[PDB]
């Protein structure tokens, strides 16, 4: 009784499949896929942020040159500059006039906000996706838990074991390189790590936060000062993470395919519905109903009353009930045309009950399996006028 | 403090290694021919053996025990 | 409270005790963290 | 503002002082006020603290 | 004079390349991938190690039953049992003699080993692969940085900017599911975390060392303890880890292919030579020496005098060096056929010096570069006797 | 500036005087700041001088 | 005491210039091409741009 079933990726919604074991009453199943959280393979390849000229303070020496080195600060800019007489607090102080003396020097820093505020970008493989699969199954009626994809993984949470995927719709939704922001995220061909042209995204580009060392490719040029007076002329260009906050692309939770959510989190890509997956779950026995308990419901009738050729559950359809017993009985239609509200219908002995259910052909002529007892529900639907609210219930489209 | 084999008899051949084996326990003795093709080799030797390895051009490598791994060009 | 040469002090380049050094109007709040050359 | 402009009155004089930065405030979101308004959503900004500690 | 060039991925030998910058004096390389460590991108999916049946100690009610309730430990098997006489220090202590009950219990723990003894189980994406280049580099004579392979980084350290790869040899010689165990890493397909059949491997599996939360199917089944006799029979597979010690396979670095070796470090594959990488250098112009000062060699004349057909550098050849001025002079085969030791020789006013290479072609028709002036060594080469230590700088085999 | 606001205090009323005159400074140069820097080049401008003599 | 706009990244092509380029305030570039025939350009940028 191994229920291997196909089954489309798509979050918000139940699967209400049956379970045709040979020999003992079937059971419904409701699954809902409540969640598609990716969480792909990663690296940490950079991060980047907006830099801080943080500028030692310059040398004046008085009277003859000061040479400078290249101190092995990142972007370390610095040059001597002569030709100064330079104005602090006193008029000038240097008493000679042109070999008076400014060495002035800049390197790059992380910001403040490079820890906090700040671009991250990474080289994105695949990884393997996961769920918090309600199953309010049969009448054990609960169990939501976190499972994954790769199909041969159970997880014995609840009562039942079930197997997942490998989903056929392999479509990451992030590309190979991807930039992160806070929140928002995007699949950016960021440069890399040590290249970064000045004023262009990640000009700054520092491993993690805590790496001292980085690379500052800024065009950090130093300039004399100006007419004898103490200050340092840096010129530079303004971060690729200032651009990149007003001059950017827009987030993949604005411009994905296929469906998906985002979160600076494990970096999962939430609720993407594509394709399908081949779930197979092995229900306990101690679950399942022996076929004698529950009541034979043939010699029926079923018919529509009021079908509504819509997504919202607008479908419905009287079942003139021809129980044996008077009990429960799940019910199922194997044709994917029609899906159903209600999972299980109560019944006294042979009485009526209209259920609920949403189709996509005008003309529905969909099985029904009213606990071992096939049915026609064969008839005909009308449209709606009212479609402006969340996502459906019917799935179902085809030729029609 | 740990294990050591006795060290090997080395014996050239025609990119082949005919190898006098002495050991003092059971050795387990592997390669890896290190083209892409592997066709490595396990047995555990406790039984003195002459052995072979059919070396190729690119290079073996041998590993007597926990002795350290050796390595041979055999053009 | 260091003391440093402001750029446009009123006139011209003056040497301001409260010289404006890492303006940083890179929040959003409507705030910017500065720095004076003066301690207060 | 274009330039930030700062000073305290010692009390016998302005004693000011003023300098160039490009300054803006975009809140954090898709709206591009010029000004935090008194209401709205919260949701994660960047701002710097009241505190010392 | 951005030297693009195609090289083969091997470890332990350089790769003496030839700067030919028009207008300028050449400038040899010398680039030895010292390693190609791998780190493909992974996942710590579950620790195993052996179980232990840490007991607790089992009730023992003296005049009627104790029902037993499934506590949540991993693999939490109770089994009440009656008809009991225990013996303990005393005879038996409790006066009934059927109403006498004893509650067994046991529940599958973490040894103390797990934390330290544990296989650990992987899937393995491909991630990117790296290098400790040295190249001491034509004047220069050192760097030694740690690089990648993704063809858009560079690594300035030392003074030259460095592109490689991407490698086009893909073949991660780990598998997609591996374990690993402290040192040998094995490419086994573990079954998965929640799944592993008692005595195979994995019966325990826990998602890491602090996870008090695992999979413990151990086949645990109390019996009744005998004769009325305080303990607990615990029936139990030893562990899917004390096998796969002792009835395992072989290490990936003893049965890989293509040549690499391994480590429980970043999970590196390192040194593994196969096939080529597209390395691509921007030189510091600096570096360069302008072409109007090196001695300008040409009208020379070159031949063997002694060429060993081999691997190490047996090959000989003076050369009948014609120069113009006097000083170095940077050396190579653009041709692969031959392979030299020297990068650099020194002349004065066309004098003759002999180098040494290797070759694999019995007729030896290699052109030599002597710093802008080519000359065929043409001769012919003798095969050595003496073939048993490590590996070649010959790397050459063609049709001969 | 859209306008020109102008005003004293003589101590016991504000007294002010106000104008419209639309006000403008671009500096000279290619670049079209809106307020002069503390660094830069210099070149040309026209301008009005401190003194009375 | 005037103006200064940050500095170009000059980027090399076949005969042509890509400049990715990106100022403080909206800044007149200007060009001539030198031939006999002028060709000149002029366009402020205040928005950062790449340019050719």
């Amino acid at each position: 009784y191994e229920h291997t079933a196909v089954m489309p990726n798509k979050v918000g919604i139940p699967y209400k499949a049956l379970v045709e074991r040979p020999g003992y009453a079937p059971v419904h199943l409701q699954i809902q896929l409540v969640n598609t959280r990716i969480i792909p393979s990663t690296n940490l390849e950079y991060i980047t942020c907006k830099y801080k000229t943080k500028v030692p303070s310059p040398v004046v020496k008085c009277c003859g040159a000061t040479q400078c080195t290249s101190k092995p600060h990142p972007d370390y800019q610095c040059q001597v500059f002569t030709g100064v007489y330079p104005f602090m607090w006193g008029g000038a102080y240097c008493f000679c006039d042109t070999e008076n003396t400014q060495m002035s020097e800049a390197y790059v820093e992380r910001s403040e906000e490079c820890s906090i505020d700040h671009a991250k970008a990474y080289k994105v493989h695949t990884g393997t996706v996961q769920a918090m699969v309600n199953i309010t199954y049969g009448s054990v009626s609960w169990r939501s838990a976190d499972v994954y994809v790769n199909g041969e993984t159970p997880a014995k949470i609840g009562d039942a074991k079930l197997i997942i995927g490998p989903l056929s719709s392999a479509w990451s939704p992030f590309d190979n390189k991807v930039v992160v922001y806070g929140h928002e995220v995007y699949n950016y061909d960021f440069p890399e790590y040590g290249t970064g042209k000045a004023g262009s995204f990640g000009d700054l580009q520092s491993r993690t936060s805590t790496s001292n060392d980085l690379y500052a490719n800024t065009n950090l040029k130093l300039q004399r000062p100006q007419a004898g007076i103490v200050h340092t002329p840096f010129t530079q260009a303004p971060s690729g993470f200032e651009r990149w906050k007003r001059d950017k692309g827009a987030p993949l939770n604005d411009v994905a395919p296929f469906g998906c959510s985002i979160a600076l989190e494990p970096l999962r890509a939430e609720n993407c519905a594509v394709g399908s997956i081949p779930i197979s779950i092995d229900i306990p026995d101690a679950a399942f109903t022996r076929i004698s308990e529950t009541p034979t419901v043939s010699d029926l009738e079923c018919k529509i009353t009021e079908c509504t050729y819509a997504s919202d559950f607008g479908g419905i359809a009287t079942v003139a009930y021809k129980s044996s017993k008077a009990g429960n009985c799940p019910i199922h239609s194997p044709s994917g045309v029609a899906v159903i509200k209600e999972n299980d219908v109560t019944l006294a002995e042979s009485g009526s009950f209209t259920f609920h259910f949403s189709t996509a052909n005008i003309h529905p002529a969909f099985k029904l399996q009213v606990c071992t007892s096939a049915v026609t529900c064969k008839g005909d639907c009308k449209p709606p006028k009212d479609h402006i609210v969340d996502y459906p219930a019917q799935h179902t489209e085809s030729f029609t | 403090i740990a294990t050591l084999a006795p060290e090997p008899l080395v014996e050239h051949k025609h990119r082949t290694l005919i190898l006098h084996l002495h050991p003092d326990h059971p050795t387990l003795l592997t390669t890896r021919s290190l083209g892409s093709d592997a066709n490595p080799t396990r047995q555990w030797i406790e039984r003195p053996t002459t052995v072979n390895f059919t070396v190729t051009g690119e290079g073996l490598e041998y590993t007597w025990g926990n002795h350290p791994p050796k390595r041979v060009w055999a053009q | 409270p260091y003391i440093a040469d402001c750029p446009n002090c009123g006139h011209s380049r003056c040497d301001s005790p409260i010289a404006i050094e890492e303006v940083r109007g890179d929040a959003h709040a409507g705030v910017i963290r500065i720095q004076t050359s003066a301690m207060f | 503002g274009d330039t930030v402009t700062v000073g305290f009155h010692d009390g016998p004089n302005r004693h000011t002082c003023t300098v160039a930065h490009k300054v803006e405030f975009r809140p954090v979101g898709r709206e591009k006020y010029r000004h935090p308004p008194e209401h709205g959503v919260e949701l994660p900004c960047n701002r710097y603290t009241h505190k010392r500690a």
